[PDB]
Order: structure tokens, then sequence, then C-alpha cells
């Protein structure tokens, strides 16, 4: 994340931290009951085997709250494809159940039209992640979140390089240095309604980040709501 | 008008019969006033952490 804050304690609870065996962060997840987990299909062919941190803000350390879990099914979109980066979702059911607790907790799942017309067209959204700071950083190792404000869908495609889908949805400044960047991939983007956050969005990926005259772009989860229902069942 | 402050819902709001009807999140059930959210247990979905 680039700029933005420090996830105080207890404040993202429903971040998940997907890990290589070298027990090194990659992608972000959200947690969205005890079994399973939301993140992005790119981030898969981004390792052999991992696993799923939770509770964790800060890598360096133990401090007895972080809990592993293992990957028992990885339920990638088959649609998803690297040249269009369309259909950017992955969800994934855990061998053993995330036990609730301080900074352990899942996000609420809400409901396609709904969500549509009272969460994404918030004034703004939240993502959050354990990475890089900067464009040409390294891996940050404390968790962070930042307010991403919601951009007109024109004014996102005007500013891409790249084909922006009906799965996808743009978040960020124009021009101030801060957005979500490599390794809060597959992240949680969420958005508050009454003090309840929904999750909205999966982080996805950027032309850069925080650059000029380019957004962040987040998978829409609103698209497949009943895609996730499904492949929360099995 | 589930347009105007939400009708008054905690969380996700319908519009049947020229009405309003509030519902929640799994994890809530429905307050007895029909517009509150109550959570089932501790550490409900979409609420940061405090103990
Ligand atoms: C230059 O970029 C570095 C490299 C890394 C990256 O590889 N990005 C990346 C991925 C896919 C596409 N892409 C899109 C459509 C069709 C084909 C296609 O190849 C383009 C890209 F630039 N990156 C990044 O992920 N940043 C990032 C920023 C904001 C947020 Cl919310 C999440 C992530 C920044
Ligand atoms: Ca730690």
């Amino acid at each position: 994340i680039v700029g933005g804050q420090e996830c105080k304690d207890g404040e993202c609870p429903w971040q998940a931290l997907l890990i290589n065996e070298e027990n090194e962060g990659f992608c972000g997840g959200t947690i969205l009951s005890e079994f399973y987990i939301l993140t992005a299909a790119h981030c898969l062919y981004q390792a052999k085997r991992f696993k799923v941190r939770v509770g964790d803000r800060n890598t360096e350390q133990e401090e007895g709250g972080e809990a592993v879990h293992e990957v028992e099914v990885v339920i990638k979109h088959n649609r998803f494809t690297k040249e269009t980066y369309d259909f950017d979702i992955a969800v994934l059911r855990l061998k053993t159940p995330i036990t609730f607790r301080m900074n352990v907790a899942p996000a609420c799942l809400p409901e396609r039209d709904w969500a549509e017309s009272t969460l994404m067209t918030q004034k703004t959204g939240i993502v959050s992640g354990f990475g890089r700071t900067h464009e040409k950083g390294r891996q940050s190792t404390r968790l962070k979140m930042l307010e991403v404000p919601y951009v007109d869908r024109n004014s996102c495609k005007l500013s891409s390089s790249f084909i922006i889908t009906q799965n996808m949805f743009c978040a960020g400044y124009d021009t101030k240095q801060e957005d979500a960047c490599q390794g809060d991939s597959g992240g949680p983007h969420v958005t508050r309604f009454k003090d309840t956050y929904f999750v909205t969005g999966i982080v996805s990926w950027g032309e850069g980040c925080a650059r000029k005259g380019k957004y962040g772009i987040y998978t829409k989860v609103t698209a497949f709501l009943k895609w996730i229902d499904r492949s929360m069942k099995t | 008008l589930c347009s105007l402050d939400n009708g008054d819902c905690d969380q996700f709001c319908h519009e049947e019969q020229n009405s309003v009807v509030c519902s929640c999140a799994r994890g809530y059930t429905l307050a007895d006033n029909g517009k509150a959210c109550i959570p089932t247990g501790p550490y409900p979905c979409g609420k940061q952490t405090l103990e």
C-alpha cells in the first residue's frame, strides 16, 4: 500500500495473507467465513504451494494471534486469463476452520443490487495489505489500509491503456500519491455502511502504483456473488 | 423508499409490495423493529474487533 495508514489493532480483521513455502507473503486475501478465503486468480500461478495466514499485522514476528491454515481446495474461475486479467477472482476452502478473535474476523458478503445501489455508490472504499509501499520498493512488513475513492467509470476507461471490463472497477486518486501496489493483490477492498464492512472488490492490478493519471483496478465482487455463493458450498 | 437514507435498515434493503423490507448478512438476525441487525455471536462479519 502506498500512503494510507497503518492497520491498528482490530481494524482490518478480515485481511488474509498468502505466504509461499518460504513463509514470505506474496498476495492478499479476504476472510469470508471460518473456512473460506477470497483472493485473486492471478495470485495462484504466483506460487507452487502456499498457505494462508490470519491475524498478522507485522510479518517480522509472532505476537501470538497469528494462525496458519493450509488450503484444501483452490477454486479458480475457469474464465480467468492473464491476457485480459478479466475474471480475476478465486476462492479458497481451508483445511481447518479459522478461529475468530482480535484481528481475525470475516467481512460481510452483500447482496448484488443492494451493494451496487448502496455500497458501490459510496464516496469511498477501503483497500489494505502488506504489499510494497512504493512501486520499486519491497514487501511491506506492516499491514496497511487506505481509503480509496470510487472512480468514475468513463474517467476510468479514458485512463487505462488496457481494457476495463464489467468485472472491473476503478478506485483511487488521479494524482495524489496513494494506491495499492504489488503484494496487495488478492487483498480486500471493503466498503463501510453504518459501521459494517462489506467486501466490494479484490485488489487486482495497475500500471505501476500511485502513478499520476492512473488508478487501481479492482475485481467487482458484485459481479460474482452467485459464483462465490456456488464456490462456498463445495 | 430504499432510496431515502436506505429504508432505515441496518443492512440489506428491498422494496416488496411497494414498501420496505430489511434483512441482514449471514450471522445476524433481524431485530424486533425489523430494521436493526443483531449479531448472532462474537466476531460478527463486518465488524472491526475490539477484544
Ligand atoms: C507496471 O506495473 C507494476 C507491475 C504489477 C503488474 O504486473 N501490473 C499489471 C497486471 C496486469 C495488467 N494487465 C491489465 C489488462 C490486460 C493485460 C495486462 O497485462 C497490467 C499491469 F500493469 N503492478 C501492479 O500489480 N500494481 C497494482 C496497482 C494497483 C492495484 Cl489496486 C493493484 C496492483 C504494478
Ligand atoms: Ca506478526
